[PDB]
């Protein structure tokens, strides 16, 4: 389909989504395992689990509106994610997980594709204090703060050194675009909530 | 004396230009597939071999100074001699030189116009600077005709290594993805298959002033049918061996994006240095310019002497042997021919001009050999191959203008016919007024330009 | 967070941040001095100064 499309004389663009992985992916399947270097591909923290009720180590939501911590039975450890259970957040605070964003980039430019989409980018990083948000009503009960939209999102959304990561990924793909009529492009969906 | 291993290198260096550089492009948007459009190459480079031997036979039973005019005079008559010494001066002659410079002009721009086509006024504006200036310094001096030309012709070969080299290599690494289902949409017709004869042989241009060579060599009937055998199939094996070296590399549907064929070929395999083939292809096309204008004057000295073309075209300047209103006028046509046409209308109304008197030439050499000459030639062909040179070149004449008739050859048949009309008026009846046109003329341009009679 | 103005490998920024963790030292210890010798050069960016 990428000949059939560049003999045709248009381009090709696909979807990146590097926020998360599936819990069926190997490197998560290692990390509960705590086995080699990708004992911290994710974000664990401890938190006390009994009788089947968790108590998260702070008061972060899903974008979906539940506890965004979820208890795993082997790892005895709680992992992060923004999304469902079924999507634990990267780790993109060690450089070894960066290292891997990198060569799938490069695994696709090779094939032929014509640039990315990317997405979710402004969950990349998190607050590494991990303190709690700030709620909408202040003077609400903090056991039934369920719905994302209740709480101010200043720890989970767009922190510090999310740009550099972003401007890491163009960098990357720079490296394919030099002969000329072969450039790489590269989107990003936008914030809803603000246009500045 | 030259032996036969020089006996090939000059004519393996005549043959290879920057025809390579800018006819990939238009082949292939004829063939429309990898697979013919490799074929073209070798039949078309079959087809100037058999040209060149013709050719030999010519040069060794006449054995006369003129070029190709005195093969037509000895068979045919003074008219074909004239008519061609006419065409030979406004159509063959200075549209080569307008190709070969608006071949020059797509190479220097086409880096700093990276990514998209750079405008017409770009590539005229810097053809026109390079046909005046290549024309001013060949008649200020001769010496810087032959003190650039070696350098000149190593820089061509040195590319021609560079991309056989690398687009072989490249085969090994497995890139075999383009010629892989060749042929699939090759659209073979009357109508692509001669345009696209045109420009594939336009890359053979030279073949025909080959016949110089053999006063130095060795032994020249011996050696000469064998340096050309061996020498031009050499060049249309390192012809396929290069246009490969394109396909391993771009694909199909990217050639004919680019006119700088091998400016895209260098961006892609040469990243660190790539602007060494926009530099090296700069140099060797406009070194087979200085080829063209060097040998301006030499025809129009042979048909000085019948009579046929002015005689004041012929005169020498006396400060610089040059011959100065040869080549200023040789470049003044070329000039009104970039400004309406560009390389692709220039390549047909030059090889539609230029190959019905290619074929005229090879007719008159069995016409000759069947009835009316029985002199002894020196080496002799088998008749085979020139019955094969004269119905190729009238499919090549014939079939462009009824299948794909274009306003590019109205003008070429206009020119002849006019050069015609100056034959009965001016040379064939001798008018009394005629003379007193002509007398006054030809001494005050040598008042002017201060040109003398060569001897 | 002070090793951000020592910039990235392709946006430049300080030529580098006043390293003060010297001057803070109110007691001459051998692991107190050593501390703080190998805190800034491993958290220091590859070819930086
Ligand atoms: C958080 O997850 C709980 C499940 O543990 C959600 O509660 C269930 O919501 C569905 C809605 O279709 C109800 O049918 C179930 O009865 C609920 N379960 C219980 C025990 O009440 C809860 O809605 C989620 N929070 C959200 C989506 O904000
Ligand atoms: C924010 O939520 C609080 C509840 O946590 C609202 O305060 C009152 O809460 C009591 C709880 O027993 C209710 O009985 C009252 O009806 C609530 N007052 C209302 C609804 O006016 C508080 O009003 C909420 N503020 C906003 C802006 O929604
Ligand atoms: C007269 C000629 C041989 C002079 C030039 C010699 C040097 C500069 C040439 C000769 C052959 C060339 C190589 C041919 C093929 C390749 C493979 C390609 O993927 C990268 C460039 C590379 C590796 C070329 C580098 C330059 C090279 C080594
Ligand atoms: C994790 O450890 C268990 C226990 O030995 C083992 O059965 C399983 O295969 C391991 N999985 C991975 C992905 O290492
Ligand atoms: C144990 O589980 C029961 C489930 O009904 C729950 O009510 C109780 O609070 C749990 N106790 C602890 C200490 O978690
Ligand atoms: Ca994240």
């Amino acid at each position: 389909l990428v000949a059939a499309i560049h003999d045709k004389g248009l381009k090709l663009i696909i979807d990146f989504i590097p926020n998360h992985t599936s819990d069926k992916h190997a490197w998560f399947q290692w990390s509960r395992n705590r086995t080699g270097k990708y004992t911290d591909y994710y974000i664990w923290h401890d938190c006390n689990y009994e009788n089947g009720t968790t108590i998260p180590p702070n008061n972060w939501l899903s974008v979906y509106g539940n506890s965004s911590w979820h208890f795993d039975e082997v790892r005895k450890q709680c992992y992060f994610h923004q999304f469902m259970k079924e999507q634990p957040d990267l780790n993109f605070r060690n450089p070894d997980v960066q290292e891997e964003i990198k060569e799938i980039i490069q695994f696709w430019l090779s094939k032929g594709v014509d640039g990315f989409s990317f997405n979710a980018l402004q969950y990349l990083l998190e607050a590494k204090h991990l303190r709690d948000e700030a709620q909408v009503n202040k003077t609400q009960i903090p056991d039934t703060v369920t719905h994302y939209s209740q709480l101010h999102h200043d720890f989970t959304t767009t922190q510090v050194g999310m740009h550099d990561i972003v401007r890491s990924f163009r960098q990357t793909m720079n490296q394919y675009s030099r002969e000329p009529g072969r450039y790489r492009f590269m989107g990003t969906e936008a914030h809803g909530e603000s246009i500045t | 004396e030259l032996g036969l291993f020089s006996g090939t290198c000059i004519i393996v260096g005549t043959i290879i230009g920057s025809g390579i550089f800018i006819s990939p492009k238009s082949v292939l948007s004829n063939m429309e597939a990898v697979g013919p459009c490799l074929i073209i190459w070798a039949m078309c480079g079959v087809l100037a071999t058999l040209g060149a031997l013709c050719f030999a036979e010519l040069g060794t039973m006449i054995t006369k100074s003129g070029g190709e005019y005195p093969y037509l005079m000895e068979a045919f008559g003074p008219i074909p001699a004239y008519l061609f010494s006419w065409s030979s001066l406004f159509v063959i002659k200075p549209s080569s030189f307008a190709i070969i410079c608006l071949s020059f002009s797509e190479y220097v721009c086409a880096p700093f116009y990276s990514g998209c086509s750079p405008p017409q006024v770009v590539i005229k504006t810097l053809a026109a600077a390079a046909i005046l200036l290549i024309s001013t310094v060949n008649a200020l001096s001769v010496r810087l005709g032959s003190y650039v030309q070696n350098v000149f012709t190593a820089a061509k070969m040195v590319i021609v290594v560079i991309i056989i080299i690398s687009g072989l290599v490249l085969l090994a690494q497995g890139n075999t993805r383009n010629f892989e289902n060749s042929f699939e949409g090759a659209s073979l017709s009357v109508g692509s298959i001669s345009l696209a004869l045109y420009n594939g042989l336009w890359a053979y241009d030279g073949w025909n002033q080959l016949n110089y060579i053999t006063e130095e060599l060795r032994n020249p009937f011996r050696n000469l049918p064998l340096a050309i055998i061996i020498g031009i199939p050499l060049v249309t094996g390192c012809y396929i061996l290069m246009n490969v070296s394109y396909f391993t590399v771009m694909t199909a549907t990217e050639l004919l994006q680019s006119q700088a064929v091998a400016v895209t070929f260098g961006d892609r395999v040469l990243y660190p240095a790539s602007w060494i083939v926009p530099l090296f292809v700069a140099f060797s096309t406009i070194g087979a310019a200085n080829g063209s204008c060097f040998t301006a004057g030499r025809l129009v000295f042979v048909a000085g002497r019948e009579g046929h073309m002015l005689k004041v075209l012929s005169y020498i300047s006396v400060k610089r042997l040059t011959p100065a209103p040869a080549i200023m006028f040789h470049s003044m046509i070329a000039i009104i021919y970039i400004i309406p046409g560009d390389i692709n209308s220039l390549v047909n109304y030059f090889s539609f001009a230029a190959w019905l008197f290619y074929g005229l030439t090879i007719t008159g050499l069995i016409v000759m050999r069947f009835t009316r000459k029985e002199l002894k030639r020196p080496i002799k062909v088998p008749i085979f191959i020139p019955i094969l040179v004269t119905l190729l070149s009238v499919f090549l004449v014939l079939a462009p203008i009824i299948s794909a008739p274009a306003w590019e050859y109205l003008y070429c048949v206009l020119f002849m016919l006019s050069g015609l009309v100056f034959y009965f008026l001016f040379v064939h009846y001798k008018f009394g007024w005629a003379q007193k046109i002509s007398k006054p003329l030809t001494m005050h341009l040598q008042m002017l330009m201060e040109v003398v009679p060569p001897e | 967070e002070t090793m951000v103005y020592y910039g990235l490998p392709f946006i430049q920024e300080a030529d580098f941040p006043f390293n003060s963790y010297l001057s803070k030292l109110d007691k001459p210890s051998g692991n107190s001095v050593s501390e703080v010798i190998t805190s800034w050069l491993e958290n220091m960016p590859e070819g930086k100064w």
